[PDB]
């Protein structure tokens, strides 16, 4: 029903029409993160060296 | 003016984001070699479409974008592709080995060798820009490198650049043309580590795209070449205004304020029409009315389900052809007394409409018929939540038996973080719930 | 790339087969050089072949055994010339059919020299992704020193890929009664130190030699044929560009749900004899059906006395993807009971243009079935008949070996199997 | 070979049609969580609708339209018809309704309970049935859940010989073409006990249900009688036939009701397919005009009709979406 902003120029138009109303992590935390997780790789890796060495 | 920088991760996004910039530079005249024959003002400027592209002194426009992939297979076709001049080195980003299909190794482990490259040829783009509003980023919720990589790039952009505002573009996992197995752990391990770092996500199902090629292209199986020419238009159609005079979602920070009430519930059902197959030789053009009914058919959206069951929060139309506000209007009438639209009462029942005059260009040699008039309604619905319900229970079925688990934990992940991304899913759905009913 | 390793009388000859029928696909001559016409026979020849000075592809192959027999075999056969001469390790004294000699003294001596050329075909891959070994369970060098190098090559190549092709022993074509023995205390070592093992069961290659086939009195030569065409099938996603970007890493981790749980069915179709040419091109429906029937593995087991895991499927010619993808989904819903529900999606499909020689269009199946536990059984049954009166034990106590390493053998292989009944009822 | 799930053990009815389907040899039943199905008998609560039409190579069908609670539910069916301009709040099948939350339109109701008062006309309601809006609205806040106010039909139609009460049972079925079915056979589930005026506290007489009821089984068999019967009645007694009387009224209440919501349930275009069984309760007065009462999601059906029903649902709802290598139903054109 109703038409409101209607802005106008070369390339268009817009506008809007209403029909009824109504009713963050850190870089050191991040590094972290990443760096916990390459200690967890190099733990497995080492009890395989391990596994294979016995 | 104020650029924006797009992002391009794993597969998905680089094969998209070609297409995308394969058409960028058809609708705005600018030729393979980086030329654009209308720009009088040479060496540089700051219209509409500089948002997108940067000006060398010898008049070549590049884009403002970052292709990377933990492969160089796919990146490597766009080094020698057709748009080759077009791109510079220093934007193309490849490892040596990916991710294979899992998120800890692209998030975790490969991620963790490459993030600070890539951080870096980004900030030589974010140095050419006079005032950045933010980021587009494509990516695969399935791929280990689109889901673990992205979501890890997507923390560090929130600390490296906290004012900005950061737009996805994610392809929704579809086992149709999918052939990995293990995608619903990628996509609920990224939506979780990225929901809190990503302002407004546009979901694109395979599975709908995928119907609509073979439905209304007449294409019986349809290959990435043709999902991701129909994907760039819907695409083209979103960052239309941000590329052009108008006076709708003109930056990124409107599209939050348009289209997402709610944070956490930021992920807009797209539904584009219309899709006419270019070797049809008879077509009936469609009128404003009947293309703007068919943003009501689940058959066209970019996520099969029924918004008829849900509420909406914010609705969209974006018309690009010959159309005038008089025939939008009768249009939304009629479609109003025939359609179930339910709004949320503290959300106001309207449409904010945007109208560009030139037609949706297709590419020469596409599956796509030229058209007089088109659009794309952007309309955010808790019907899109069947999406996460679908793929939370697959990640459930599997979970249940900690199935291809020790590939993640091998990787230095934890196991807790299954569930924890699991009960932030699950803390989203109910606040579907909670708007939706 | 892939370094490719065989070792011991079986692995060598299924392993120069391999290459025989791989070379032919490329291209390549047994003079080395490249005599196609495609560019897509070259493509991702490099997976496979290092490219010397001249047009010459070589094989990245490495060539091991206790006994300069099957060797000598090799490099006096068809494409005995293509491989390196410096790949070809051997040692004088042979294994005798003895886990013990191959895995502790007679080749723990050569295996050193193995390495080293393990390590020199490494050190010139841009990027190597993983390892492939041929050989059998049943004998001493295939079986010992087999899985010797794969423990050794783990440790220096520890995030690597290691894929297996295991020929099992089976009384129908048996060489000794100590094959239980020696597979036994083999599968011990595969469990651990492999991604992918495709149990390739020469009861089955017999059988359908003889049921099948028709071939009154196949010989090894006979059952090499279907393990060449079964190899050069698996393989075919990697050895050529298609739609399925093919990775080995990738395979690996979307067919073992758990790291233990990684023994594969290999099947093929159409089957096929030697030089017995057959001229009807099979329907795409025709090879759906073939593939998954329990007549066309290669490893004797009844699928359907088990549950899919997940399952891996390679067409092969010109074929409508549509077509198989219509067939695949309809084997699926019409026996969605054999494939476990807490895998959704665990069935997928590609399609290669290239077919084989001699078939206009064929299809590989890779399955990971719960049901390859009747192989591990028979194989149990086998070695407690003779282990309960300890039987035969003495060649490997005189080697250094003790009773209490066949019970752990004989024990771990049993945890697979009940590992294996673990979800077969899931 | 078709292939089915079921995940509502007590539908009666629906346990008749998951036999009749084996029974062919083309249908086979797959376990609970198997998603591999092509037909899925569902439950009655939190139904996944949203993970059905998403198998690739599988056309799925549910025995649930999506959405039809609306219609279904006492508390909905006011506020469909209310705020529905199809049927409007000038409805004349329809009983004057109101909701009532306990502590809304509770001051609407108050307003109308005036005019019955002061116009000295019947004032009886039911939620338990009295004539004082007081003993009502105590009552409703006394239980805890929401509850619907209505107005009670003080002359309903009384069956003779006994004097009693009833009411009508109709099956409908729609299809996935939308097809409104109407089951040729009904049932009066009547009041064995005579209809009394004065003293509604014995709800022994007022309410019609078959659980109630069980001087049962006096007039006929189950307190349960059939077409035939009751056409032969209104035939001698009222010189009329069911069809004339009261049918016509009962398919144009059925078609209204089904056409208003169609547009909010239609699975015309969606990715998966839906058909439901619904059972419409009617109440006739005196003057033979028909009432809707209510509408059931999940209804039961008769004994004797059992073995006809749930075979038409094979035919028309099953079968006409998976076909196999004179109706029983009325088709209610629209
Ligand atoms: C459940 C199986 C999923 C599997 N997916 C992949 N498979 C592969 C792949 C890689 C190598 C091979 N070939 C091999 O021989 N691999 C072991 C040496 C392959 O054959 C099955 C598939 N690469 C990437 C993906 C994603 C797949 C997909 C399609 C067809 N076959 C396998
Ligand atoms: N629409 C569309 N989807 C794609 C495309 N490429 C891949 N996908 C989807 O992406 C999912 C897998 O993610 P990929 O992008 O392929 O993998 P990745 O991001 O490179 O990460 P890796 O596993 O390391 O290779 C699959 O489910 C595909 O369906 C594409 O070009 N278009
Ligand atoms: N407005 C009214 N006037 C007179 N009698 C009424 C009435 N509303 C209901 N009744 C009688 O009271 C009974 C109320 O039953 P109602 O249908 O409300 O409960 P119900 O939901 O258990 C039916 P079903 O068990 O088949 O779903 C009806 O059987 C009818 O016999
Ligand atoms: N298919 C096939 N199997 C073989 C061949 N040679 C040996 N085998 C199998 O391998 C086992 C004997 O092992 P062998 O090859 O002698 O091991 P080696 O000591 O390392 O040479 C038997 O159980 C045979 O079934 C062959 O040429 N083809
Ligand atoms: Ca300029
Ligand atoms: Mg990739
Ligand atoms: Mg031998």
């Amino acid at each position: 029903m109703e038409v409101i902003e209607l802005n106008k120029c070369t390339s268009g138009q817009s506008f809007e029409v209403i029909l009824k109303p109504p009713s963050d992590p850190s870089l050191e935390e991040i590094q972290k993160k990443l760096e916990a997780a390459e200690e967890r790789r190099k733990y497995q890796e080492a009890e395989l060296l391990k596994h294979l060495a016995e | 003016m104020r650029e924006c920088i797009s992002i391009h991760v794993g597969q998905a996004g680089v094969q998209i984001g070609n297409a995308c910039w394969e058409l960028y530079c058809l609708e705005h005249g600018i030729q393979p070699d980086g030329q654009m024959p209308s720009d009088k003002t040479i060496g540089g400027g700051d219209d509409s479409f500089n948002t997108f592209f940067s000006e060398t002194g010898a008049g070549k426009h590049v884009p403002r974008a970052v292709f990377v992939d933990l492969e160089p297979t796919v990146i490597d076709e766009v080094r020698t592709g057709t748009y080759r001049q077009l791109f510079h080195p220093e934007q193309l980003i490849t490892g040596k080995e990916d991710a294979a299909n899992n998120y800890a190794r692209g998030h975790y482990t490969i991620g963790k060798e490459i993030i600070d490259l890539v951080l870096d040829r980004i900030r030589k783009l974010a140095d050419q820009c006079t005032g950045l509003q933010g980021f587009l980023v494509f990516h695969s919720f399935g791929g280990g490198t689109g889901s673990g990589f992205t979501s890890l790039l997507m923390e560090r952009l929130s600390v490296d650049y906290g004012k900005k505002s950061k737009l996805e573009f994610s392809i929704y996992p579809a086992p149709q043309v999918s052939t990995a197995v293990v995608e619903p752990y990628n996509s609920i391990l990224t939506t979780h580590t990225t929901l809190e770092h990503s302002d407004c996500a546009f979901m694109v199902d395979n599975e709908a795209i995928y119907d609509i090629c073979r439905r209304n292209l007449d294409i019986e199986r349809p290959t990435y070449t043709n999902l991701n020419r129909l994907i760039s238009q819907i695409v083209s159609s979103i960052t239309a205004s941000l590329r052009f005079d108008g006076a709708l979602n003109v930056d990124l920070t409107e599209f939050q304020t348009n289209l997402v009430p709610y944070p956490r519930i930021h992920f807009p059902l797209a539904t584009y029409a219309p899709v006419i197959s270019a070797e049809k030789a008879y077509h009936e053009q469609l009128s404003v009315a009947e293309i703007t009914n068919a943003c009501f058919e689940p058959a066209n959206q970019m996520v099969k389900c029924d918004p008829r069951h849900g509420k909406y929060m914010a609705c969209c139309l974006l018309y690009r052809g010959d159309v005038v506000p008089k025939d939008v209007n009768a249009a939304i009438a009629t479609i109003k007394t025939k359609r179930s639209i339910q709004f949320v009462d503290w959300c106001p029942t309207g449409f904010k409409v945007g109208i560009n005059y030139q037609p949706p260009t297709v590419v020469p040699g596409g599956d796509l018929a030229k058209v007089q008039r088109a659009v794309c309604m952007l309309s955010n619905t808790t019907a899109i939540a069947e999406a996460w319900a679908r793929l939370d229970h697959k990640f459930d079925l599997m979970y249940a038996k900690r199935a291809f688990v020790h590939w993640y934990v091998g990787e230095g992940m934890e196991e807790g973080e299954f569930s924890e991304a699991r009960e932030d899913m699950a803390a989203l759905e109910k606040d579907y719930e909670e708007v939706g009913v | 790339e892939i370094v490719h390793i065989q070792a011991g009388q079986c692995g060598n000859q299924i392993g120069a087969k391999f290459w025989e029928v791989i070379s032919d696909e490329h291209g390549i001559d047994p003079t080395g050089s490249y005599h196609g016409d495609s560019d897509l026979q070259l493509e991702r020849i490099n997976v496979y072949y290092n490219e010397a000075t001249g047009n010459k592809y070589v094989p990245r192959a490495i060539l091991v055994d206790l006994e300069p027999g099957t060797m000598d075999s090799v490099r006096s056969g068809p494409f005995g010339q293509i491989f390196r001469p410096d790949n070809f390790v051997f040692g004088q004294s042979g294994a005798g059919n003895n886990w013990a000699k191959g895995h502790y003294t007679e080749g723990a001596e050569l295996v050193d020299s193995v390495l080293d050329v393990v390590r020199k075909e490494s050190e010139s891959c841009d990027c190597l992704q993983g390892f492939q070994l041929t050989h059998s369970l049943g004998g001493g060098t295939g079986s010992g020193m087999g899985t010797l190098l794969i423990s050794k090559i783990r440790e220096e190549y520890p995030d690597r890929i290691m894929n297996t092709f295991s020929v099992m022993p089976s009384p129908k074509v048996s060489d000794t009664v100590v094959e239980p023995y020696n597979a036994t205390l083999s599968v011990h070592q595969l469990v651990e130190n492999t991604d992918e093992t495709y149990c390739i069961d020469n009861e089955a290659l017999y059988d359908i030699c003889f049921r099948t086939l028709k071939l009154t009195t196949p010989t090894y030569g006979d059952l090499n044929h279907l393990v060449s065409a079964t190899m050069s099938g698996v393989t075919t996603c990697l050895r050529f560009p298609g739609q399925l970007n093919a990775d080995l890493r990738k395979l690996a981790v979307n067919m073992v749900p758990f790291p233990r749980l990684h023994f594969f069915m290999p099947g093929f179709a159409p089957l096929t004899s030697r030089g017995s040419q057959q001229y009807r091109a099979l329907t795409v429906p025709e090879l759906t059906q073939q593939m998954f029937d329990s007549k066309n593995m290669m490893a004797a087991c009844d699928p359907r006395h088990g549950r899919y895991l997940t399952v891996a499927a390679i067409f092969r010619g010109r074929m409508s993807m549509k077509e198989v993808d219509e067939q695949m989904l309809n084997v699926q819903n019409k026996n969605s009971s054999y494939f476990v529900e807490w895998i959704p999606n665990n069935v997928k499909t590609a399609v290669c243009d290239i077919p084989p020689r001699g078939l206009k269009m064929s299809a590989t199946f890779i399955g990971n079935s719960t049901a390859i536990q009747e192989l591990f059984k028979r194989i149990s049954e086998q070695f407690t008949a003779m282990f309960r009166r300890k039987a035969f034990l003495h060649w490997y106590t005189g080697e250094g070996m003790d009773e209490m390493e066949f019970t752990e053998a004989e024990s771990n292989m049993n945890d697979l199997v009940s590992e294996y009944q673990q979800y077969q009822d899931a | 070979m078709y292939t089915f799930v079921v995940r509502d053990e007590n539908s009666s009815v629906y346990a008749e049609v998951s036999r009749l389907l084996l029974a062919t040899g083309q249908w086979k039943r797959l376990r609970k969580d198997n998603p591999r199905f092509n037909l899925m008998l569902g439950e009655r609560n939190r139904l996944p609708f949203g993970r059905l039409g998403h198998e690739p190579g599988l056309v799925q069908l549910v025995n649930y339209y999506r959405g039809a609670d609306k219609l279904c539910r006492k508390a909905s069916l006011v506020k469909l018809i209310k705020t529905s301009p199809e049927l409007s709040e000038s409805c004349t099948w329809f009983p004057e309704s109101y909701v009532i939350y306990p502590t809304d339109e509770r001051e609407v109701f108050l307003a109308a309970y005036n005019r019955r008062r002061e116009g000295r006309e019947g004032n009886v309601w039911i939620a338990l049935i009295s004539s004082e809006a007081s003993e009502l609205l105590d009552f409703i806040d006394e239980q805890g859940q929401v509850h619907v106010i209505q107005k009670y039909l003080e002359k309903p139609l009384l069956l003779e010989p006994g004097h009693r009460k009833f009411d009508i049972r109709s099956w409908v079925l729609v299809d996935h073409l939308y097809n409104i079915y109407l089951y040729r056979e009904g049932v009066l589930r009547t009041s064995s006990e005579p209809y009394n005026s004065a003293n509604f506290q014995d709800k022994t007489c007022h309410l019609t249900n078959h659980c109630i009821q069980k001087n049962y089984g006096r007039y006929e068999e189950g307190n349960e009688m059939f077409f035939e019967e009751f056409n032969q009645y209104l035939m001698d007694a009222l010189n009329t036939t069911l069809e004339n009387s009261i049918l016509l009224q009962i398919k144009h209440i059925i078609r209204s009701c089904l056409m208003c919501i169609e547009p909010a349930i239609s699975t015309k275009h969606l990715h998966y397919q839906s058909f439901q069984l619904f059972g419409f309760d009617f109440m006739v007065d005196e003057e033979l005009k028909v009432w809707l009462i209510e509408v059931n999601g999940a209804p039961a059906c008769a004994q004797k009709l059992y073995a006809e029903l749930c075979q038409g649902i094979v035919d028309v709802a099953i079968s006409s979406v998976f076909p196999l290598a004179t109706s029983i139903f009325i088709k209610l054109h629209h």
